[PDB]
């Protein structure tokens, strides 16, 4: 389904309670400098679970209306999300804050962390992966991290990593860490939690590499990109990193860290689209991905995506850039109004009342 | 003395603004909006989610006001 609306009450800079959106297939979210943009990054963050150590604060109760000048505004605060899918209710998913703990809630009523993980995993919001929201100043490292750290993505997304700790069991037991390793049962045992794991990482990992060229392609619009994704150890994938390299469109080939922000974005912006092949998550959160992108690029990712959200995925970019932020449907705009501490409010626009042309 | 006669409304209309404008000029006047509720140079009210958007004075002075509403 998608993201209809986001519900937010006393959380940061957001004082009172305020309705953000409705959300188009593709909307933009602007405004000057402050601090509003991105504390609406952190609201959708907090709702979809994650941890109080990556939401710039020291304890929980920081998070309501107030607290940076020692006055908190309530005793509670919250961020709703309302989901929506054809042929269904409207589902409710909302984080509360009552007496400095988290209230977790579906549909108004109260479940525990365990199951509203568990509910947001068969949507595709995966809060461990988190392969739906991309922070400021960190798409280029979706391109550039180390290849260790890709093989822990697709061990967290296919579940193989599960199986991790079983494997380094029986790899022991048939005798790694001897000094000649030597038995035909703990040879078999290894052998089987081998291919359950590479089994698993597999489905995954498969389906990404075999997608990831056309979108690769379909992103710099030519023929002439290609975009590879391969196993430092392809018979067993999930120990090694995997490699992830392009050929950027028209260019010669160039071993990626010398590529610009702009190319590696988009060689970024296609790995991310290529996991979605595989688990796809219904909406994607992307604060300032344009940062880097010159005006050529800024089009062409504008164009997949809006492409792209005719019912495959929802996009919410947050965009200091009127050429990427108007090419989406709707614009939220967020202000600041004077107080005590800084207020965020917000304002929705209807972009596709105007013709985009002349 | 020119700078005297320059009256103008009691609000002004976002909707009314971005009529016969371009996706780029109207997304540029809702931006300018938020932009002058920063300075306090306005007062904005939007009745519901993607209702008009309506501008009053707001507690700060600013210059050029005939440019940004035209």
């Amino acid at each position: 389904g998608f993201l209809k609306l986001i519900e937010i009450e006393n959380f940061k800079s957001y004082k009172g309670r305020q309705i953000i959106g409705p959300f188009q297939r593709f909307t933009a979210i602007i405004g000057p400098n402050g601090s509003g943009k991105s504390n609406l990054m952190d609201a959708i963050s907090f709702v979809l679970g994650e941890k109080t150590s990556n939401l710039r604060v020291k304890t929980l109760r920081d998070l309501i209306h107030g607290a940076p000048v020692g006055k908190p505004a309530a005793n509670r605060a919250f961020v709703s999300m309302v989901y929506s899918e054809e042929g269904a209710e409207d589902r409710t998913f909302a984080r509360v804050i009552v007496g400095g703990s988290s209230e977790y809630k579906i549909n108004n009523k109260v479940v525990q962390l365990h199951e509203y993980s568990e509910e947001l995993e068969k949507l595709g919001i995966l809060i461990k992966a988190r392969n739906f929201l991309v922070f400021q100043g960190a798409v280029e490292s979706i391109a550039m991290k180390n290849p260790k750290e890709r093989t822990a993505l697709f061990e967290e997304i296919s579940r193989s990593g599960e199986l991790a700790q079983e494997y380094d069991k029986r790899k022991k037991e048939m005798g790694s860490g001897s000094l000649v390793p030597r038995s035909g049962s703990a040879k078999q045992a290894f052998e089987q939690i081998k291919k359950e794991r590479f089994d698993r990482f597999n489905a995954c990992f498969e389906s990404v590499a075999t997608n990831i060229d056309e979108i690769y392609k379909a992103l710099s619009r030519n023929s002439s990109a290609q975009a590879f994704l391969g196993p430092e150890n392809p018979e067993e994938p999930y120990l090694d990193g995997i490699n992830y390299n392009c050929v950027a469109p028209g260019k010669r080939f160039r071993p990626m860290d010398n590529l610009s922000g702009g190319e590696k974005t988009v060689a970024a912006l296609a790995l991310l689209f290529a996991i979605h092949s595989y688990k796809p998550a219904p909406f994607f959160v992307l604060d300032q991905i344009d940062a880097a992108l010159d005006n050529t690029n800024i089009g062409k990712v504008a164009n997949y995506i809006k492409e792209q959200s005719t019912c495959n995925f929802q996009a919410i970019v947050i965009s200091l850039k009127e050429e990427f932020y108007t090419k989406a449907e709707s614009l939220i705009g967020v202000y600041p109004e004077q107080g005590d501490c800084v207020i965020s409010k917000v304002l929705t626009f209807d972009l596709t009342k105007y013709p985009d042309a002349n | 003395q020119r700078a005297l006669a320059k009256t103008g409304a009691e609000s002004i209309s976002l909707l009314e603004l971005c009529r016969n404008t371009n996706r780029k000029q109207a997304a540029a006047k809702f931006y300018s909006f938020l932009v002058l509720k920063k300075q306090q140079a306005i007062e904005l009210t939007q009745e519901e989610p993607y209702s008009d958007i309506i501008a009053t004075p707001g507690p700060r002075f600013h210059g050029s006001l005939e440019v940004l509403f035209q």
